[PDB]
RNA sequence: CUAUAUUCUUUG
RNA sequence: AUUUAAAUAAUAUUUUAAAAUUUAUUGAAAAAUAAAUAUAGUAAGAUUAUUUUAGUAAAUAUUUAUUUUUCUUUGUA
């Protein structure tokens, strides 16, 4: 449906427009870095997907 | 209820010629809302003189003014 | 804008009551509100610690996260005892307060 | 609803043994009597 | 659901997010054919002609006739409930 | 229990062993006695300057409106904001200077920090409104599934006929009543609310927030945030030097990362971005106390695969700047390219709110 | 009085008589006859004329009644009659607003007339 | 104890030192703790249940006498019914001396969307009606 | 169409008059706040169109060199959202341009009719209470807009001067001398 | 107070200093020595620690101890917890009934 | 219902009626040290009588008739004279009471006698009341002024408020009432529950005192012509209401009905920190003296003043993922020596 | 509801009791209440301090 | 309610 | 078109129970098995936290409003 696809990579950062709903007050040292690896890893799979796809 | 006591002060009991009872009589006396105020005619306003002396200062020589007071507007 | 639910601030997790809301989070079907409360007479564990929410920053060994009481893992050396000092593990001996000259003295607690 | 069973669980050795033993008839028990004496208290002694 | 259930170890279920109504509802129409609300903010009736017309208007009188082309608050409760 | 509540008042015997520790016990000598901890006040965190120390020119004092610089000082440089200064509503009304450390601790040039931003003075109800919302939005909602009565998997049919015996009247009975059931209106990630807060919220919040800062004199203004290596002991090594206290015990640091006064960034520096994981009380955060407004594609039921919660779809993410952190991290130090950033961002904001016959002698004034 | 009709209670009510046991003192003026004639089976009643009332208190003969009513004070506790609970709570709640206005009166009256002063000052030194 | 109220925080913050001071506004008492009872009071949670009926029925969820007039109904809208959304003049010229909009212009809608004197919300076909409300020239 | 300070076409196919009009000196102030963050704007948005990778993970170091948008978005993007922006700036852009053609004939016309004194005394929009939102240090003598009212230096005599020492033994801790109040606790 | 002699001998204060609960820090802080000033007598010991119990304790000169809850009690209470403490000779509590007036 | 108190009616219990202690000049300080500062520039007595006939005498004081009062306090000074020791406080009390009493009747000098008597033992008192001290110095302001030493009297005037704003605490009066507009549970009916307020010229009187003592020296200063004294007086004058006003000082709680919460007066009657006692003593000036040694935490370079106890192994932080796999250990290995050169020295 | 009001505000309530005699007035961190005051009140309020000078 | 009455008026 | 406000958000709505119905299988010359949340104020039963602070259409309950005149008194909306 109509999830605001084009409001995906609008944001400054790499870490905004995502629903992040699976969260803590307190991230630990390892769970900053995961959530670091999370966001990036959120752009990275989805554009390279769309890249796979249409090529 | 239906009773003839309803609505009056107990002065009143005695003339049973005129019940208050019913209920618009419930709501003009405990002046609720068609009746908030009741009655819309009540003293203090005349429709006759509407509160103005009718009394004439407008006596052509000034020492006379007074001429025509105590002009009686009823049978007193 | 209207103001964030207090109720659902996440330091209250009631026994699902009469009253409450759509977003008032109780607790699972079948799990009492409070941990060390198996019973109602039962009473509050004294060292033993149970992190809840967030990852524990600093996790003593004797204390609970995602954890039973596993006596063995628990306390490695009932004898000695852990405790935290300028943010880390630090672990002394074990002692017991016994009564002497009617000040309270410290005994080592294993012998 | 509040029955105050937590204070009134205390005196229970003041009761003989079925009412001593198992909680809910000793509580029973002990509201009773002192709701008895309260009443009795104010309005006869 | 306890550890122990036969009951939902094995799958049966899955319960999704509910649709919600429309939004308009409960604005019916059948009031909005009989009725029309007039008013400045905080207070408003709703007001509405009478009914006794299209069975017997012949051999009553024009007064009790015309007091039905006259617009009219409806009375409270029924204001409240609608 | 409660105050009231005759279970208050318990054990009248017992509570203290009736003899004193021979190691920490003493008698109360009199009035000329200076007890460990007492203070009139009711300090649910009874910290000093020794315990958590405070980097600013004065110690915060009611004579003091704000425990920093009033005037340039003659003996260092001094850097003018950057957009020029308007005094709002909730203003100081008076000028704000601080100093800017180096990295090597010593104090470097005078900057003047800008009123609107950190000046904001603190009012408690609008930091509720952030702390409740950092609250309720980092919670995992994912966690809060639970079981319903048409999940339990048993029989659709009535277990025994209620008609001639003693027993309950019972069918289908994988209801809530039941220790293998499950209840009517459970708990479960789509019906838990996700608060939506708008940037004028956020944002005066924000600014409230570093005031806070400001006036409890835990703030500082640093160069640059940079490490000669990547690696955690030269983070360590910094932290040792110039005094930051980042264990977990200790109160720990804030970083608003921002480049330097010359080269502003967006970005984290990376140097200190790859040694800033240490295991201690510290945060790193995006220079930015403004949001991006939060949009609901499910606002009324539409999709229904949707597990998420049910409120804002762009809940603000965990490493912006907040109450929460904010109030657990006592030193909040700010990199000059996050004031530069924050005031850019900032500026307009504050032009649209002035009176407007205020707001038509803004291009007179330049 | 709960066992008698709500007329003679507007009577009691009237004679500022609440429960079984209370006493009051009233005028000796015709309304007030009209109601204790009402609830004479429950009330019981003495007399005192006004010299025997100026003899029952030490009260100098040349003191009439009317300028020692005229000295006690308004405020003396239930002043009014007020027809309902909600009036009565404004009026308890305007007793207080009064004196809040004292205070604030005497205060802003300070602040000008120091205000004068400084103006006067001002004018004479520069003048 | 005492607790910060929003008065002593105000004075002093050097003493608001961790998030339970953050207390929201005083407004707010708490979760709704009882039952709004119909006919008997705010009830109590293991209170007497005895008067709840229309409670418990009310929990689980003339016009015909009026005739019809106009058949689509009186005020109804139809594809076509041109309803405006007033503005008024004096908003206008509130606007134009309070500074937001040139007189030296041609005011368009467009004008005064952009200077936010007309929410977006206001706007809808056809946009607008000059009202002349309170001004004599 | 609209959106400049001429008029709308169907004005001209109205034929309206509207070119002689009165002239007055108009500052165009809050244009310019509009421009401001129109053209905050536009940046932004060749920002965040040109946006490449740099991943700072290894199993994510794959894209490195590659924009975050695919091509087929990023043209997109370019038309709806970024080219479209540069209107809406440019858009403020004349009608400051058309103004300041403007106010130099109304500060002209004038100098001519005043004077360059009395003129640039009357073009000015000095209200009273500007001190009050520019510099406040000249205002604090005319009205307390402090958030701190008990520190303003009016009601400053209201905060309490204390008498404290510091003290070595206890670590440099500052201590106020003041006796303490006896406070009221029974009835 | 019997023939010129309190009946109070110690106080127990407990308490942490830097934790939490401010209450009974308060107490130290403004109530204490307008205590001690009235009663010079009764010895007072304070006893730091990390869990603090947070009640009040009296010993009396027969060798028996009475104690007073004061969690999360205002400093006013606690002092008057204190100020009863002293007032009691903790020999018995018989009722106030009219055969126990004349004891 | 609505009760007429008819019958007799038993007082409530409310915060005003706390029994709120006496201001007492500090122990160092004694008055006539000030004084000098200015100059630089028990038997039975039927007590319960007397007082009645003392109350007596300031009625007939406050109603008019001086002479008679002058009588009665003298019977009553003798009583105390004889009751109490030297200098006590209800001694020196009654002979101000006796001081004004002579300067009305026209015996002026015995009234400026007597109130230096009253000085000289203010003198030599342990810790006089702050109340006492003032009064004593109004009356000899106004016996001044009498005998018509004006000068002398303003100079005792301005010198009541140079005690007063030195050794007084402003909100100590007030401190209980504060927050007692905050018991209103109720809106539309008794709602001046919310309203309660309490003038400062009742709960202390020694406000009300240096205020008319200022009112009395302004006037003083307007007959002789002394335009800067006069602004001085009413700035002081000035200064000092809105210093009490300032105390008494709060913002409104809830303000609609709010139904059942009972327990929360706990909450709202209390030690309330008054505002003059928030800002003396901040945590941020007034420190809290903090010890480690009870205290199992340290900063940096004081690393060792920790409560110390028997054998301690420092084994690590208490990095919670020790108790995982092999690769979680594997990971946070070299974290432990890395916090040693973290902490050293 | 007055919000703006930025200074001693409780100054303001003290005057605005004079306006406002009969009314209730409650103070907050951000703003003033008066109960039971309509568009005539606020009239009022906009000619004082019209008036006032702002 | 549906049909017949189609101007200010009229049926079942 | 004489003619005054406004804090723009919705997502929820007790609880356990019939005789029934409907769908799809198996078996014998309607029964069993498997799916559903049918309805149940004259069928019913439960519904979780004391020390309390205003009364009894019409009534009662929640929020809230008016200082309308006399010798005293009065919950009216």
């Amino acid at each position: 449906g109509f999830t605001m696809k084009y409001k995906k990579g609008t944001g400054l950062w790499d870490e905004d427009h995502v629903n992040d709903y699976k969260t803590n007050r307190y991230l630990s040292a390892r769970a900053t870095m995961r959530w670091y690896q999370e966001m990036e890893r959120h752009q990275t799979r989805n554009s390279l997907n769309a890249r796979r796809a249409t090529q | 209820a239906r009773s003839p006591l309803a609505n009056k002060s107990p002065d009143e009991y005695g003339n049973t010629w005129d019940p208050r009872t019913g209920v618009e009589w419930y709501h003009r006396l405990r002046r609720r809302g068609a009746y908030r105020h009741w009655p819309w005619a009540r003293w203090n306003d005349d429709p006759v003189r509407q509160h103005q002396e009718l009394s004439c200062r407008r006596t052509f020589s000034a020492a006379v003014t007074g001429a025509n007071e105590g002009v009686p507007l009823w049978n007193y | 804008p209207r103001p964030a639910p207090r109720f659902a601030m996440g330091h209250m997790l009631p026994h699902r009551s009469n009253v409450g809301s759509q977003f008032l989070h109780t607790q699972r079907h079948g799990s009492r509100s409070t941990w060390y409360k198996k019973h109602y007479f039962s009473l509050r564990p004294f060292a033993i610690q149970r992190h809840h929410g967030t990852t524990p920053r600093i996790l003593l060994d004797r204390s609970l996260w995602k954890s039973l009481w596993i006596t063995k893992l628990q306390l490695p050396d009932i004898n000695r005892w852990e405790r935290v000092v300028n943010s880390r593990r630090v672990t002394e001996d074990r002692y017991a307060f016994v009564e002497e000259e009617g000040v309270m003295h410290k005994v080592n607690w294993g012998l | 609803h509040y029955r105050a069973k937590l204070e009134l669980d205390r005196i229970r050795s003041m009761l003989r043994g079925r009412a001593r033993l198992e909680r809910k008839v000793g509580l029973k028990r002990l509201f009773f009597l002192m709701r008895t004496q309260t009443r009795y208290r104010v309005e006869q002694q | 659901p306890k550890m122990g259930c036969e009951e939902i170890t094995r799958k049966a279920r899955r319960v999704q997010l509910q649709p919600t109504e429309y939004l308009a509802q409960h604005r019916m129409q059948v009031w909005q054919l009989r009725f029309k609300e007039m008013g400045p903010p905080f207070s408003r009736v709703w007001v509405a002609l009478g009914g006794k017309m299209r069975r017997r208007r012949v051999g009553r009188q024009v007064d009790v006739k015309d007091m039905r082309y006259y617009w009219r608050p409806i009375e409270p409760q029924y204001q409240r409930l609608y | 229990s409660s105050i009231f509540s005759p279970r208050y008042d318990w054990r009248t015997s017992g509570v203290h062993d009736i003899a004193p520790r021979d190691e920490g016990d003493f008698l109360y000598q009199g009035p000329q006695h200076v007890l460990p901890g007492a203070h009139p006040l009711p300090l649910h965190h009874p910290h000093n300057t020794i315990t958590r120390p405070v980097i600013s020119p004065y110690i915060p004092s009611p004579q003091r409106s704000h425990p920093y610089f009033t005037a340039p000082l003659p003996e260092l440089p001094h850097f003018s904001t950057t957009k020029p200064i308007v005094y709002t509503y909730g203003t100081m009304k008076e000028r704000i200077i601080a100093p800017v450390f180096n990295l090597k601790n010593e104090v470097i040039y005078t900057r003047e920090l800008d009123p609107f931003i950190f000046g904001m003075y603190p009012e408690v109800e609008e930091l509720s409104k952030n702390l409740t919302y950092w609250m309720v939005r980092c919670q995992n909602f994912a966690s809060k599934w639970d079981y319903e009565t048409r999940e339990i998997w048993r029989k659709a049919k009535k277990n025994w006929p209620n008609t001639g015996m003693g027993m309950p009247r019972v069918g289908n009975r994988k209801n809530h009543l039941y220790t293998w059931g499950g209840r009517t209106k459970p708990s479960k990630p789509w019906n838990m609310l996700m608060p939506t807060m708008d940037v004028k919220t956020w944002s005066k919040s924000n600014r409230m927030m570093l005031t806070l800062k400001m006036l409890q004199g835990r703030l500082q203004v640093v160069d640059r945030l940079t490490l000669e290596e990547p690696t955690q002991e030269c983070y360590l090594e910094l932290c040792r030097n110039m005094s930051w206290d980042v264990r977990h015990t200790g109160g720990g640091v804030l970083f608003m990362d921002g480049g330097s006064r010359i080269t502003p960034s967006s970005e984290f520096d990376r140097a200190f971005f790859f040694g800033s994981f240490f295991n201690g009380r510290n945060k790193i955060v995006r220079p930015t106390v403004l949001c991006d407004e939060q949009y609901d594609y499910n606002k009324t039921a539409a999709k229904q695969r949707m597990k998420g919660p049910k409120g804002a779809k762009n809940p603000i993410p965990i490493n912006r700047f907040n109450a929460y952190d904010a109030m657990k991290h006592d030193r909040l130090v700010i990199t000059e390219g996050a004031l530069m950033q924050l005031e850019d961002e900032l500026y307009e904001h504050k032009l649209q709110i002035l009176p407007p016959h205020i707001r038509n002698q803004l291009p007179e004034y330049g | 009085p709960f066992k008698h009709s709500w007329e003679v209670n507007r009577m009691l009510r009237e004679l500022r008589l609440e429960f079984k046991g209370q006493t009051t003192i009233v005028p000796d003026i015709p309304q007030v006859r009209k109601r204790i004639w009402r609830v004479r089976h429950i009330v019981k009643v003495d007399v005192l004329d006004l010299d025997e009332a100026k003899a029952l208190i030490g009260v100098p003969e040349h003191i009439s009644f009317t300028d020692l009513a005229s000295q006690l004070p308004p405020s003396f506790g239930r002043v009014k009659a007020v027809p309902s609970p909600v009036i009565r709570s404004k009026m308890n709640f305007m007793k207080l607003r009064r004196m809040r206005l004292r205070d604030v009166l005497h205060r802003d009256a300070l602040e000008l007339r120091l205000l004068e002063l400084k103006r006067s000052a001002m004018k004479n030194a520069e003048q | 104890q005492h607790k910060w109220n929003h008065w002593d925080q105000y004075l002093n913050p050097q003493i608001t030192q961790s998030i339970k001071d953050l207390t929201p506004t005083p407004e707010y008492v708490g979760m709704r703790c009882g039952h709004n009872m119909i006919k008997m009071g705010w009830m109590k949670i293991g209170g007497s249940w005895k008067y709840s009926r229309g409670y418990n029925d009310r929990r689980r969820v003339r016009f015909m006498l009026a005739p019809r007039v106009s058949a689509g109904g009186p005020r109804n809208r139809y594809e076509g019914k041109l309803v405006f959304s007033p503005l008024r003049l004096s908003k206008l010229l509130w606007a134009i001396d309070t500074g937001r909009i040139n007189p030296n212009e041609v005011i368009t809608l467009y004008h005064l969307r952009q200077a936010n004197v007309v929410g977006e919300r206001e706007i809808v076909w056809p946009g607008f009606v000059l009202i002349s409300n309170g001004v004599r020239r | 169409s609209g959106a400049f300070g001429c008029g709308s076409y169907r004005s001209v196919v109205a034929g309206t008059q509207n070119v002689p009009r009165r002239m007055t000196f108009y500052p165009s102030a809050y244009e310019l706040i509009q421009l401001h963050k129109a053209h905050r704007e536009v940046i932004r948005h060749f920002y965040v169109r040109d946006k490449i990778f740099d991943n700072k993970f290894p199993g994510n170091a794959l894209a490195n060199g590659l924009f975050k948008f695919v091509p087929n978005r990023r043209e997109n993007y370019h038309m709806r959202e970024l080219m479209e922006s540069i209107r809406r700036r440019s858009i403020w852009m004349h009608r400051i341009k058309q103004q300041r053609e403007i106010n130099a004939k109304v500060v002209e016309n004038m100098e001519v009719k005043y004077g360059k004194k009395a003129a640039a005394s009357m073009l000015c929009f000095t209200t009273p209470d500007s001190n009050a939102y520019f510099a406040p240090h000249r205002y604090q003598d005319v009205a307390n807009s402090w958030p701190n009212y008990w520190q303003h230096p009016s009601v400053n005599h209201v905060v309490p001067k204390p008498r404290w020492r510091r003290h070595r033994e206890l670590g440099g801790i500052t201590r106020v001398e003041d006796p303490f109040a006896v406070q009221a606790s029974d009835y | 107070s019997r023939n010129g002699e309190l009946c109070l001998k110690k106080v127990i204060i407990s308490y942490c200093p830097s934790n939490g609960a401010p209450n009974t820090r308060q107490f130290l802080a403004t109530h204490l020595p307008h205590f001690h000033a009235k009663y010079p007598s009764v010895s007072i010991d304070l006893r730091p620690r990390l869990w603090p119990e947070m009640a009040i304790t009296g010993v009396y000169r027969d060798g028996s101890e009475r104690s007073y809850n004061t969690k999360n009690l205002s400093p006013m209470g606690i002092f008057l917890r204190l100020n009863n403490l002293v007032s009691t000779a903790n020999d018995y509590d018989q009722p106030f009934c009219a055969s126990h007036l004349h004891f | 219902v609505t009760r007429l108190y008819t019958s007799y009616y038993t007082g409530v219990l409310y915060p005003n009626q706390l029994v709120q202690p006496k201001q007492r000049l500090p122990a160092d300080v004694s008055v006539s040290a000030i004084l000098q500062k200015r100059s630089e520039p028990r038997p039975y007595v039927p007590l319960g009588e007397v007082a009645k006939l003392e109350l007596q005498g300031d009625y007939y004081m406050e109603g008019g008739m001086f002479q008679e009062a002058l009588e009665h306090y003298g019977v009553v000074a003798k009583a105390y004279n004889y009751a109490y020791p030297e200098n006590h406080a209800q001694r020196i009390g009654i002979r101000i009471k006796l001081s004004a009493a002579f300067r009305q009747t026209g015996r002026l000098e015995s009234s400026l006698a007597n109130i230096e008597e009253v000085l000289r033992m203010l003198d030599a008192s342990t810790r006089p009341s702050l109340e006492l001290i003032c009064e004593a110095l109004l009356e000899l302001g106004i016996t001044r002024e009498a005998l018509g030493m004006k000068r002398e009297a303003t100079e005792a005037y301005e010198e009541a408020l140079e005690v007063v704003n030195s050794f007084h605490n402003w909100g100590e009066s007030h401190r209980m009432l504060r927050l007692l507009p905050r018991l209103g549970r109720r809106f539309n009916y008794n709602f001046e529950e919310k309203f309660v307020y309490f003038s400062p010229f009742d709960y202390d009187r020694t406000f009300a005192l240096v205020d008319q003592c200022l009112e009395r020296a302004e006037t003083i200063f307007n007959e002789i012509g002394d335009v800067e004294g006069a602004i001085r007086v009413l700035q002081q004058r000035k200064e000092m209401i809105d210093k009490k006003f300032f105390n008494m000082r709060d913002f409104a709680g809830r303000i609609h009905t709010m139904r059942g919460h009972w327990k929360r007066r706990a909450q709202h009657l209390t030690n309330a920190p008054t505002p003059d006692e928030l800002l003396r003593y901040s945590p941020t000036i007034h420190q809290v003296h903090r010890d480690f040694k009870y205290e199992l935490t340290a900063p940096i370079g004081r690393e060792k003043e920790v409560m110390p106890g028997v054998n301690r192994l420092v084994l690590d932080m208490g990095n919670p993922y020790r108790r995982r796999g092999r690769l979680s250990n594997k990971m946070l290995k070299d974290a432990d020596h890395k916090f040693a050169n973290y902490v050293r020295q | 509801r007055i919000q703006q009001v930025e200074g001693d505000m409780f100054r303001f309530e003290e005057e605005l009791l004079k306006i406002f005699p009969t009314k209730k007035i409650f103070v907050r961190s951000h703003s003033i209440y008066v109960y039971n005051v309509a568009l005539d009140g606020r009239m009022v309020l906009h000619h004082w301090l019209l008036g006032l000078g702002f």
